[PDB]
RNA sequence: CUGCGUGAGCGGGGGUGGAGGGGCGAUAUGUGCAGAUCUUGGUAGCAGUAACAAGGAAAUGAUUUGCGCUGGACGAGG
RNA sequence: UCUCUGUUCACGGGAUUGAUUGGCAUUAGCGGCGAUGAAGGACGUGCAGGAGGACGAUAUGCGUUGUUGUUGUGACGGUGUCUGAAUUGUGUGCGGUGUGCACGGGGACCCCUUGGACUUAAGCAUAUCAGUAAAGGGAGGAGAAGAAACCAAAUGGGAUUGCCUGAGUAGCGGCGAGUGAAAUGGCAUGAGCCUGUGUGGUAACUGCGUGGCGGGUUGUGUUUGUGGCAGCAGCGGCGAGUGCGAUUGAAUUCGGAUGCGGAGAGGGCGAUGUGCCUGUAGGCGCGGCGGCUUUUUUUGUGAGUAGUGUUGCUUGGUAGUGCAGCGCGAAUGCGGUGGUGGAUGCACCGAAGGCUAAAUAUGGCUGAUGACCGAUAGCGGAUAAGUAGAGUGAUUGAAGUGUGAAAAGGAGGAUGAUGAGAAAUGAAAGUGAAUGGAGUGAAUGGGGGAUGUUCCCGCCCGUCUUGAAACACGGAC
């Protein structure tokens, strides 16, 4: 029961996908983009988030700031990092939920075997990028 | 009322129906998918059939010509062949029909 | 009465322990705030028919 | 948590007794429920650990019949080895009996064979 | 008197819970279901048009039937251990 | 609040509001209300009116005293 | 003070503007239940749980495999209390005591049986509505039909099924109201076979079993596909290219730059978007499931039928167009048909046994679309809706969407805090408070003049009617 592949183009079905789907497609979807040093070891552009990922914020109040996930909701598409925070009216602090696309990744975590994951992708997209070189000079011929 | 054409439109039954296809131009071209997917499951032989030339019955058509059902025996025999053998090779063969006429059976 | 069916006296208790309120540990969560069980029965106005 | 995979190498009557076992700590955790002295997923897990002893001992007991029958035909099983298709896919002729002919009738045929041949324009 | 005095009476009960479909009415000294006709082996005809689609197919839980709508779409494939008796 | 138009109607200014809105030509219509003992929802007068209740008392009331007549069990129904 | 009437602030109610994980329509595929126990019903299952949803004593979920570190989830396999056809039964085949099959659910579309009335004829009885609705029995992804005892009148065509023309025509009809074909011509799709009389130098045949039993001379006659060819659906993964300045609570706005494009479809993100995310174009990988495809020499037949007298129904079929009951009941160089009853020429065909793709119909399910509706609309149902509730029962059946970008926070009052903003917008009917003017005249209107009135004119609208202000009817707002 997938959906973000759709061919349909009706809004009503497009925003049916995006509020409802299940779990495994609501962390697919709460995907952050990496830095340029760190797109140089690694060739691919954005990869999903998790907790000890270290981030940095662009736009809003707290533009420019950076810290660690602490928590993540993916449910609700809300993500907590330590140091945005505000004072309620009893002199405590919390934490303030943030859109997981205005994030940047700066040095993940690479702890629960989180270190093969990203080992599968860069063999996968290498592999990719030379069926398509392949194809290419030869139809360069074409 | 007036000075008018007497009218005999019959809607007086209850049990009528209405029949319309909406979208004729996707219904042809999903036709022509299928009519191009038998003929390259059949690939070498070309899915129709010889057919003979025929006559139009009465004197309002007399002057006409016109493909029809199928050959005889005896005009697959003259050519030399075998009714059953003439339709292995893809002609139409029909029993029904009687030969009568000495042109058009040269024709065919 | 004090005579009853077996069928019917199985039937009357699955109806009693049904005719409750929300707990209380659910009701004090964040995000299940003013929220009442509103299927609740009376024996006086509404009847339920063995 | 005990594993499915540490309980595949027991026999049939070794996973029966420890199948016993988990009986009598559920019969203690059920009374501490009772003293409002148990944890938040002490029976969760005793209950969830039956669960699995059970399923593994019906694949190691539907391993003796699969070597007793080893060449019977399907329709030779008894009944409860046999697959469950459906009711309207049970009662159809096979493939083999559909394009059957009669020995007369295929005489017929042996003089006119089919030819293969390619019309062009 | 055929009123408000006439309802004091009202105190025997004809039916009881019907052991096919659940409702008040099968009628004792009748021997016989008024909603769905039990004990004939066949269920009544409805007697309405929206009775039709009070009480039939999908109205309740389909316990086998969406397991078999399942397995229809990979071919019957069974339990994996008895395929190679099969 | 104010300008234009015989009229059906169309503009501008100051508050309020917090996200979209129009002109002109052809084209498609579920295209304009005061009434139908019209349909659904809300609200007046009547009117603080009709009707109903205010059970004998003793600063207190597990004590003292005054009045009424159904009282106690099995079944149906709850 | 009270009554009427200006102005400002506060109520009361939920119209209006703008949104929408809902509805509705057309189109393409599919049409997948049950004695191997279904659909439906009852009762149960969470450490702390009522409704809903989910689940079955393996119970708020277990195994394998993929993706994950999470309140985890996708794809497939297993389990499934007590009931219910509910059967430890009834009927029946093959055997000879073993082993099969049928029953119920659904029924839009299809086949067979039975069979109305409202209504139209300006009345009504034949007629019409209509062999239609309702009822009952039997099937499938379609079904039924089908290879001339045909159509015709030419120099003839050549199985079934669908569409256009023929044609509102030929005809039927209290010749009234009405009703109503076909052949030819033009298109779509195209396909033809099996049997009751098969050896006699030996049943050459097959259900069960491992060289045998059962059947059969009152007549059996049944090899073969891990191979090829064509197609259809699904699953998984890779997928190009960005940075400053001003306004803002926040920018996709405004102003300079710099890139991608077989990708400038659509959606989300604090607001109006080609380089912020998801996808998109386009390549790769992996299951699965079907359709075609193997051909020893054979000759000959269809009876309580066809027909027909009588009786009832039906059709455009007119003096049978077709069907049925009862009674009579055929032929073998012979039998049937040719839009008027019968005769005779000529023409054209072989009934009374069996099977047959494709082009056609259609609730529901799944994909894709739209000059459709936008909360009194659209399905009854945008929410714990066939629910809450009503009825002895068969049945019947609603009303209810919106704090904010963020909980950053309130909820007797007062004092305050947070926020861009106390927080969707907030019409009329009607009301309270203050303040200006008028009155003891039913009020309200037009002319002419004026910071209320003084002069003149003026009966309440809509409707039927010769005729309404009417003691004519409808109308509190
Ligand atoms: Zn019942």
């Amino acid at each position: 029961k997938n959906l973000r592949k759709q061919k349909t183009s009706s809004r009503r079905k497009q925003r049916k996908a995006h509020f409802a789907c299940n779990d495994g497609e609501k962390r697919i979807r709460s995907s952050a983009r990496l830095s340029r040093e760190l797109r140089k070891e690694y060739g691919f552009r954005t990869f999903p988030l998790r907790t000890g990922d270290t981030v940095v914020v662009k736009g809003g109040k707290f533009d420019g700031k950076e810290g660690v996930i602490s928590k993540i909701n993916y449910r609700d598409y809300k993500v907590y990092i330590e140091g945005c925070f505000v004072t309620k009216n009893d002199g405590t602090n919390a934490l303030v939920p943030i859109y997981p696309s205005k994030l940047t990744i700066t040095k993940f975590f690479l702890e629960n075997g989180r270190k093969e994951q990203l080992e599968r992708k860069k063999r996968a997209r290498e592999h990719g990028m030379e069926i398509l070189r392949k194809r290419q000079e030869e139809v360069v011929s074409n | 009322k007036g000075n008018h054409a007497l009218p005999n439109n019959h809607f007086r039954k209850t049990s009528l129906k209405i029949r319309i296809h909406h979208d004729p131009e996707t219904k042809a071209r999903v036709m022509a998918e299928k009519k191009l997917r038998k003929a390259k499951a059949l690939f070498p032989m070309p899915l129709k059939k010889l057919r003979p030339i025929v006559r139009c019955p009465t004197i309002k058509y007399n002057r006409n010509e016109r493909l029809g059902r199928g050959f005889t025996a005896a005009e697959c025999e003259k050519a030399g062949l075998d009714y059953r053998h003439a339709r292995r090779l893809g002609i139409a063969v029909d029993l029904r029909r009687r030969d009568t006429n000495q042109e058009a059976f040269d024709k065919n | 009465g004090s005579r009853k069916t077996a069928l019917v006296k199985t039937r009357l208790m699955r109806a009693l322990k049904r005719n409750r309120e929300i707990p209380a540990w659910k009701r004090m969560m964040k995000e299940h705030k003013g929220e009442y069980n509103r299927a609740r029965r009376h024996w006086r106005s509404k009847k339920l028919k063995i | 948590k005990i594993e499915a995979s540490a309980l595949r190498q027991l026999g049939i009557k070794q996973i029966e007794e420890r199948a016993a076992e988990i009986k009598a700590d559920l019969a203690a955790l059920r009374q501490k429920k009772n003293s409002g002295d148990v944890g938040a997923n002490d029976i969760k897990t005793a209950k969830k650990n039956l669960a699995r002893a059970l399923t593994v001992r019906r694949e190691k007991i539907l391993e003796e019949l699969v070597e007793a029958y080893r060449g019977t035909p399907v329709s030779k099983l008894p009944k409860e080895l046999r697959p469950k298709l459906n009711r309207s896919k049970r009662r159809a002729l096979t493939k083999t009996q559909l394009r059957r002919k009669t020995r007369r009738q295929r005489a017929r045929m042996s003089k006119f064979p089919r030819v293969i041949f390619a019309y062009n324009e | 008197s055929k009123g408000t005095a006439s309802f004091g009476k009202k105190n025997k009960r004809n039916t009881e819970m019907c052991r096919r479909c659940g409702r008040q009415s099968y009628h004792k000294q009748k021997n016989s279901c008024s909603s769905c006709g039990y004990p004939n082996p066949k269920m009544r005809n409805p007697g309405s048009i929206k009775a039709r689609r009070r009480r039939t197919i999908g109205t309740g839980r389909m316990r086998y039937m969406k397991r078999e709508l399942r397995a229809a779409k990979n071919g019957h494939k069974g339990d994996p251990i008895l395929r190679t008796l099969w």
